[PDB]
């Protein structure tokens, strides 16, 4: 993807976390789990949602609208007729699909943009008291139960609190 | 030449009348009189379509 991550250097998807789009799985002395992150993948939401709405919301409703009947010497209006209608398909048709296939390219791509930011997020919140593996996961210089891993996940983490003692264990 | 039997044609007309109007035939022969007509209430972007689904 274009911005790396799903497909990505994170190679694969979480069956484990059935309750949201994006999330983290830990593992400690307390013991292991997954937990959505809610925020990113509320407002992914939304904004899919709002995406959806707005491609379906476009078509104003056509109100009663019908076919038209000919005689005989009216060959030439019959055919203005179906010129019009087969041209209206032609139309709709090819944007139709050209659009449905760029706006879900675009679609892939904003999960993937989500995905790394919230991965970079936690990163910069980290910064040296972990290091960095690669598949998406960090690994703690010092020891974080539970109460720590959700100040991770909420963005409240206390880098200062845990640095001594990060810089104990990495030297 | 004859169709349904009959070399004789007869063509067909109609118009529609507005509210207090009238209307005037008048004939020394060939008229085919109306008998019944129809009062009609007027409605938009509607047609007819052929279709074999049951209403
Ligand atoms: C995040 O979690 C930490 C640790 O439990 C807590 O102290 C803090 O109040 C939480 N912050 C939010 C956003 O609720």
């Amino acid at each position: 993807g274009l911005f790396g991550a799903i497909a990505g250097f994170i190679e694969g998807g979480w069956t484990g976390m059935i309750d949201g789009w994006y999330g983290y799985h830990h593992q400690n002395e307390q013991g292991s789990g997954y937990a959505a992150d809610q925020k990113s993948t509320q407002n992914a939401i939304d904004g899919i949602t709002n995406k959806v709405n707005s491609v379906i919301e476009k078509m104003n409703t056509q109100f009663t609208a019908v076919g038209k009947e000919f005689n005989n010497l009216e060959r030439r209006i019959e055919n203005l007729n179906k010129k019009v209608d087969d041209g209206f398909l032609d139309i709709w048709t090819y944007n139709a699909e050209l659009l449905v296939l760029l706006e879900n390219e675009r679609t892939l791509d904003f999960h993937d943009s989500n995905v790394r930011n919230l991965y970079e997020k936690v990163k910069s919140q980290l910064k040296n008291n972990a290091k960095e593996i690669g598949n998406g996961c960090f690994e703690f210089y010092h020891k974080c139960d539970d109460a720590c891993m959700e100040s991770v996940r909420n963005g409240t983490y206390d880098y200062p609190k845990y640095s001594e003692e990060s810089k104990l264990n990495r030297e | 030449p004859k169709v349904r039997d009959q070399a004789g044609r007869m063509n067909y007309y109609w118009t529609l009348l507005e509210p207090g109007d009238t209307i005037t035939f008048e004939a020394t022969g060939n008229l085919i009189a109306p008998w019944y007509a129809f009062a009609l209430n007027r409605g938009s972007g509607s047609g007819i379509i052929t279709s074999d689904a049951p209403v």
